[PDB]
């Protein structure tokens, strides 16, 4: 029949890079 | 004696597709691992928010057994993956002589991830410590992000890949390789 | 008609914006 | 019936850190 329901959202991105010294 | 003390520890964390994908992976290394009566202890351990254990090193003595496990051990998801947890959780709380583990007869680990290392300290002094107890770590990347173009996923996992400063060809396999697969078993032979 | 299972996951966040001077 | 559509992505990771000056 119909679809199912829309699958989970994925986790927390990756930490930024350093700012200019 | 060509027995050994093995560990594979898998998340299935959002950013993991289709629990199907690691238990074919698993399928075909415990098929070609030699599982007899006594030799080759595999233990299986999942882990993404926590570390969860469903079978224990020395809880079987057979491929049939150990592969059943394997896919027995079904991950419905996961808040977020810690790869640092996972080698952190292995070594102590799955290489424990309570939890089935030997008297520490050649130290396997088995990792897989996708990159997320939200913490490179964890992992780095885990990995210290392994190195000195000459533990023999392999790590295995999953892919399973669909890769909307050249994102250079390299750089991605990259992160994961610089844990073992020993060739990468020894110690960073994928899961679509089955050749690494039997890298993993040739190389275990030796005695590290 | 009965309903489908749920939909795939999603990947990891995109990584963090660069650091301040 | 057939899987749902695909979850959203995770959130933006964490900015990075300052750059020493
Ligand atoms: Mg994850």
């Amino acid at each position: 029949g119909p679809p199912g329901p829309p699958g989970l959202p994925g986790e927390n991105g990756p930490p930024g890079p350093p700012g200019p010294p | 004696s060509t027995q050994l003390d093995i560990v594979i520890v898998l998340d299935g964390s959002n950013s993991i597709y289709p629990w199907d994908s690691v238990t074919a992976f698993l399928n075909d290394l415990l098929e070609r691992m030699d599982i007899g009566p006594k030799q080759t202890q595999v233990g299986i351990v999942q882990y993404g928010e926590n570390v969860t254990h469903e079978f224990n090193l020395n809880k079987y003595s057979s491929t049939e057994e150990v592969l059943v496990a394997a896919k027995k051990i079904v991950q419905r998801g996961g808040r977020q993956t810690m790869t640092a947890l996972g080698i952190d959780t292995a070594r102590k709380e799955a290489f424990t002589e309570a939890r089935g583990a030997r008297r520490g007869v050649k130290k396997v680990m088995v990792i897989v991830t996708d990159g997320e290392s939200h913490d490179n300290h964890r992992l780095k002094k885990v990995i210290q410590d392994c190195e000195d107890e000459n533990i023999q770590r392999f790590s295995i990347a999953i892919l399973g992000s669909y890769n909307r173009g050249n994102l250079s996923t390299e750089k991605f996992v990259e992160e994961i890949k610089s844990i073992a400063s020993e060739p990468t060809e020894k110690h960073f396999f994928n899961v679509s390789d089955e050749l690494a697969l039997v890298t993993i078993v040739k190389t275990l032979g030796e005695r590290i």
